[PDB]
């Protein structure tokens, strides 16, 4: 998914 | 009567002891397949007479069934086997990418991705031909030259452990060369599984969203770094957690080329690195499906 | 009771270095199953202008190559069948199992149609076009071997020397100048069915084009391309038809088919009408050779 | 005295932390155990006790709430  | 509990917290003996038995069959299984593999599975796909620069031009010489067929988009390049869908949607597909079962590693380095792997295709058993696409990865270099020919469409396919199929289609798809690190680049969408790659993940407001773009992002694996995600830690790269090759952006929306989690449905304690690898296509079936079955296929778009 | 803290840190400690271990074992068992399936059919690296070029050029084991005539677009996949004597013969046709429906179109029997095996266990058509370009190349003259074979391993070739299908637009007209001979016999010179007093003429073969059921060339009302299900070079209708019906056994009659025709895998200068060959083999070499 | 409690809340997190890394290993080798069906001439049939796992998870994840005597 995204990479905070 | 502070020793009535730690007599009680014996359950620590129990699963000490079963994860000890299971150790035991983990090793078992691995040195019987180890066996298994002394020998190789075996094809014999015997080529068809008809030939094209790819396989819209098959179907329109007669290549009517999918199968494996030889193509040479190019009287300086060597022909080489690939799998056509002559059905799905008017057929000429030329297949790219394809998963159906769980035969095939995706988690390469950077040459495989780029030479390509995996089984083109299979016999059909009591047939003579490969009538069976197996699990594979086009090369890069293939993929590239592929779409540089002209205008190239792209569709992509997959379907879950149910039955329920949905696309993606792309009017518009090129891929770099090596040079330009396989920099892909799509536009026109329309199917009805989410523009992952362009919108990124429907389900995730503000920059949480945008670094889910491929669109535009280059090609990596996980012996070569070219994701989105700018980081000193060498542990901390889209390719080698969520598990495969792909235009990686911090990280990703849509994620083919995943880790096969049989059955479907999976969670963040069942991953290597915590994350969501696995065939995954956020926009449909959240993060913690992997897809039984999920295809990226091109046409010429003529 | 400080028994207990004594197994359990090492039942956990020893069975936690067991994984270490197994993880290093899985590790080298991800390395085999990298490989692909190694797949059979494979081709040579030799290539040439056709069969012949190639056996002129080294070859030796029959098998599968790629072939450029003077004159062709792109080169492309061939069977070439070599001899212990440099004879290096391009197959176009095969059958020995009914596996390929013949029943094709004029764009199918124009650019080819079933599979290519690197041992000859396979049926097909090389393509029109393809056996165009072969037959018709620089000026050089090339023979044409019909090799036959029935349901009791008996075989019977016919030669035909000075062979040539026509380019497209005059329909890949068949034509050689004469038999050169063997024990199958000449059927593209018609023959004597006794259904007609010119059955022979109806169903002679040389200078005929190629008929498929979507396009009809021939000399008959009808279509007969349609009626056999097949691609060929009708007349009215056929002495020599070798790309028939494939039947079992090779027996049949008129009651195998609704309409009563004798289409079929036939040659009647060696066997009746209603005997169906159970491999079949057409192939062409250089003239100047043999 | 108390001096045994944190003997047992260290072989505590040790064994939760192990059976997860144990969950990801059997789970990392029967994909990597399937990756071999189209590598190898066969590829070994088995299943993945996933219960059994969740349900010593949620034993032990019990057993974490004991006392020290506060
Ligand atoms: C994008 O990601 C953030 C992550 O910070 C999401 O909201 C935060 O997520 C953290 C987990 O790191 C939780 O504690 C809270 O739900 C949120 N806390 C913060 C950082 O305010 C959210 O989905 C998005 N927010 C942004 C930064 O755009
Ligand atoms: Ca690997
Ligand atoms: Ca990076
Ligand atoms: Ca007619």
């Amino acid at each position: 998914a995204h990479r905070p | 009567v502070n020793s009535n509990i730690p007599t009680n917290l014996r359950v620590l003996r129990s699963i000490l002891e079963n994860l000890r038995s299971k150790i035991q069959k983990l090793e078992s299984d691995v040195s019987a397949q180890m066996e298994y593999c002394r020998t190789p599975c075996t094809v014999s796909c015997n080529i068809p007479v008809v030939s094209g620069k790819e396989c819209e031009e098959i179907i329109r010489k007669g290549g009517e069934t999918s199968e494996m067929y030889l193509i040479q988009p190019d009287s300086s390049v060597k022909p080489y086997r690939v799998y056509c869908d002559m059905n799905t949607e008017n057929g000429g597909w030329t297949v790219i990418q394809n998963r159906q079962d769980g035969s095939v590693d995706f988690g390469r380095k950077w040459d495989p991705y780029k030479q390509g792997f995996g089984n083109v295709a299979t016999n059909t058993d009591g047939k003579n031909y490969c009538g069976l696409p197996g699990e594979y990865w086009l090369g890069n270099d293939k993929i590239s030259q592929l779409t540089r020919m002209g205008p190239t469409e792209l569709l992509i396919e997959m379907e879950d452990w149910k039955g329920d199929k949905v696309k993606a289609h792309y009017g518009g798809f090129t891929v770099q060369n090596e040079a330009n690190k396989y920099q892909i680049s799509v536009n026109k969408y329309r199917g009805t599984a989410g523009n992952a790659l362009m919108d990124g993940a429907s389900q995730l407001m503000g920059e949480n969203r945008t670094m889910t773009i491929h669109n535009g992002m280059f090609f990596s694996t996980y012996d070569r770094d070219n994701d989105g995600w700018l980081t000193s830690d060498p542990r901390k790269q889209c390719s080698k957690e969520d598990g495969g090759g792909w235009w990686y952006n911090r990280c990703h929306a849509a994620n083919p080329n995943g880790r096969y989690y049989w059955g479907g449905q999976y969670t963040w304690d069942m991953a290597k690195h915590g994350t969501d690898d696995g065939v995954v296509w956020m926009n449909w079936k959240g993060s913690w499906y992997s897809m039984r079955k999920m295809s990226m296929k091109i046409r010429p778009f003529f | 009771h400080d028994s207990s803290i004594r197994y359990l840190q090492e039942i956990y400690n020893s069975n936690n270095q067991k994984i270490v271990n197994l993880k290093e074992k899985v590790a080298q068992l991800e390395a085999q199953c990298q490989e692909p399936c190694k797949d059979t059919v494979q081709i040579h690296d030799i290539t040439g202008k056709d069969c012949q070029d190639i056996a002129n050029k080294g070859a030796k084991q029959s098998g599968l190559y790629f072939i450029k005539p003077l004159k062709a677009n792109q080169q492309f996949l061939v069977y070439c069948e070599i001899d212990g004597s440099g004879n290096g013969w391009t197959v176009f046709q095969k059958r020995l199992d009914g596996s390929v429906d013949f029943k094709k179109n004029w764009i199918q029997y124009k650019e080819g149609f079933g599979h290519l095996s690197p041992t000859g266990t396979t049926e097909f058509w090389l393509g029109n076009e393809k056996i165009h370009l072969i037959s018709t190349q620089s000026a050089i003259p090339y023979a044409l071997r019909v090799e036959l074979e029935d349901w009791n391993g008996r075989t019977s070739t016919a030669d035909y020397a000075m062979f040539k299908v026509g380019p497209e637009a005059d329909k890949y007209r068949l034509t050689y100048a004469y038999f050169a001979g063997g024990d199958a016999g000449d059927a593209f010179d018609g023959f004597d069915f006794g259904d007609d007093p010119s059955d022979k003429f109806f169903t002679s073969h040389n200078g005929m084009q190629f008929s498929t059921w979507d396009n009809d060339n021939d000399k008959f009302e009808g279509n007969c391309a349609e009626q056999d299900g097949s691609g060929w070079w009708m007349n009215k209708c056929h002495a020599g038809h070798l790309n028939g019906v494939y039947y079992q056994g090779g027996t049949y009659s008129k009651a195998s088919t609704p309409n009563g025709y004798d289409n079929g895998i036939i040659w009647a200068t060696w066997k009746t009408r209603w005997y169906s060959m159970k491999k079949t083999t057409m192939k062409i070499i250089p003239f100047n050779r043999l | 005295v108390i001096e045994k409690v944190q003997h047992i809340q260290l072989l505590q997190k040790n064994v939760r932390a192990q059976l997860v890394d144990m969950k990801r290993l059997e789970v990392d080798i029967d994909i990597k155990i399937r990756s071999c069906r189209g590598s190898c001439s066969r590829a070994l049939a088995r299943e993945v006790d996933l219960k059994d796992y969740e349900d010593q998870q949620k034993q032990l994840e019990q057993v974490i709430a004991k006392d020290l005597l506060p």
